[PDB]
């Protein structure tokens, strides 16, 4: 399986970002269980959603998920200046989980 | 003798759906559960206070039957003083509850080829769940400062999910038929009693 | 929660690896590990797989050197390889879940293996 992101998006604080995953074997379902996790400098990582849409009760709720179309995607609502990161989506594809290439953020 | 109908339970054609589970009420009849121990043919099988051995020569009043059918990695979420997404949003238990919880697995019943829309379980509530409540409502979750309107839109986000079930998915990840027994001893007289 | 696992570092090409991942003010029970691999200048690859009830799910292609398993006493997980390559190199992570249903979410520092 092969799936494919965004290689870089520029946003300034204040307005919405969504962040698409897109896998090349055809149009993302539900079974996919797509998850989402965070990149942060000396390689710091964190989980922010799963079952697409599955919120932990510590993740801020600037952070939200659904599947649009053929794509599962990621939606940011009031992005700050400590939102900067790489985003990697994680796909049940067959029997092994399949990463994204991933995604960078930067904030103005 | 008037067995408990135990049978129409385990071997129901259909169960209840995570958020809304049916309640069973069990009365005047006898029980045997020394052959739903020995069966062996639940994956799980743990419960704390009564033990298994001993539950034969017990005498209750009422005895409730649950059912909901949740993926493999929640059953363990259903344990007394536990927090979770199922045990916050859609079945909380008390931390001095009695009796057991039953689980095994159930692929070859509710996985589907192309995905099982028929399952679902609550997303968000407001608040948190008291024990042993059930909730219904299907009114849009608000997690902002807006007025949803009754329409989804932005910080809109309907309350239920449907699950994806399939049988190509994992093992923690496959549907599991889960049943709890609730005994409770009241100032009435005791009306369920072992063989 | 806080995730610890230790590595050898530096290793001879054709020899085994050994890593172990501890966990610390938490319990094994009925939660996954998955172990995920990040070569130097690229993305993420993943590795294999471990279930809370003992079973286990592997890369297609690495099944053959593979082997994964877990002490739920001692609260501990290993990952063993065999005849490992030049580009067997990577960071290595232990990788929890939470009661959320969200996978991908407790990690690990990272522990660093280079082959020569
Ligand atoms: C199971 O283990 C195997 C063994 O490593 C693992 O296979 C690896 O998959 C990655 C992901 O594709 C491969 O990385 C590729 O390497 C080639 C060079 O051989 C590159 O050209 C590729 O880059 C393309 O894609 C990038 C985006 O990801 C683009 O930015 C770039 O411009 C190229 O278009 C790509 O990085 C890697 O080579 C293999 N390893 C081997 C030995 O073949 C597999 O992924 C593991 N299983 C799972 C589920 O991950």
């Amino acid at each position: 399986a092969v799936v494919t992101q965004e290689s870089a998006l520029t946003t300034s604080p204040g307005e919405t970002v969504t962040l698409t995953c897109r896998s090349s074997t055809g149009a993302v379902t539900i079974s996919n269980y797509v998850n989402w996790v965070q990149e942060k400098p000396d390689h710091l990582f964190t989980g922010l959603i799963g079952a697409t849409n599955s919120r932990a009760p510590g993740v801020p709720a600037r952070f939200s998920g659904s599947l649009i179309g053929d794509k599962a995607a990621l939606t940011i609502t009031g992005a700050q200046t400590e939102d900067e990161a790489i985003y990697f989506c994680a796909l049940w594809y067959s029997n092994h989980w399949v990463f994204g290439g991933g995604t960078k953020l930067t904030v103005l | 003798t008037n067995l408990c109908p135990f049978g129409e339970v385990f071997n129901a054609t259909r169960f209840a759906t995570v958020y809304a589970w049916n309640r069973k009420r069990i009365s005047n009849c006898v029980a045997d559960y020394s052959v739903l121990y020995n069966s062996a043919s639940f994956s799980t099988f743990k419960c704390y206070g009564v033990s298994p051995t001993k539950l034969n020569d017990l005498c209750f009043t009422n005895v409730y039957a649950d059912s909901f059918v949740i993926r493999g990695d929640e059953v363990r979420q259903i344990a007394p003083g536990q927090t979770g997404k199922i045990a916050d949003y859609n079945y909380k238990l008390p931390d001095d509850f009695t009796g057991c919880v039953i689980a095994w697995n159930s692929n070859n019943l509710d996985s589907k080829v192309g995905g099982n829309y028929n399952y679902l379980y609550r997303l968000f509530r407001k608040s948190n769940l008291k024990p042993f409540e059930r909730d219904i409502s299907t009114e849009i979750y608000q997690a902002g400062s807006t007025p949803c309107n009754g329409v989804e839109g932005f910080n809109c986000y309907f309350p239920l999910q449907s699950y994806g079930f399939q049988p190509t998915n994992g093992v923690g990840y496959q549907p599991y038929r889960v049943v709890v027994l609730s005994f409770e001893l009241l100032h009435a007289p005791a009306t369920v009693c072992g063989p | 929660v806080q995730l610890k696992e230790s590595g050898p570092g530096l290793v001879a090409p054709s020899q085994s690896l050994s890593i172990t991942c501890t966990v610390s003010g938490l319990s094994l029970i009925g939660y996954g590990v998955n172990w995920v691999r990040q070569p130097p200048g690229k993305g993420l690859e993943w590795l294999g797989m471990i279930w809370g009830d003992g079973s286990t799910d592997y890369n297609s292609t690495l099944k053959s050197r593979l082997s994964i398993s877990k002490d739920n006493s001692k609260s501990q997980i290993f990952l063993k390889m065999n005849s490992l390559q030049t580009i067997d190199d990577a960071r290595y992570y232990c990788v929890r879940d939470d009661d959320y249903d969200g996978q991908f979410a407790y990690w690990g520092q990272g522990t660093l293996v280079t082959v020569s």
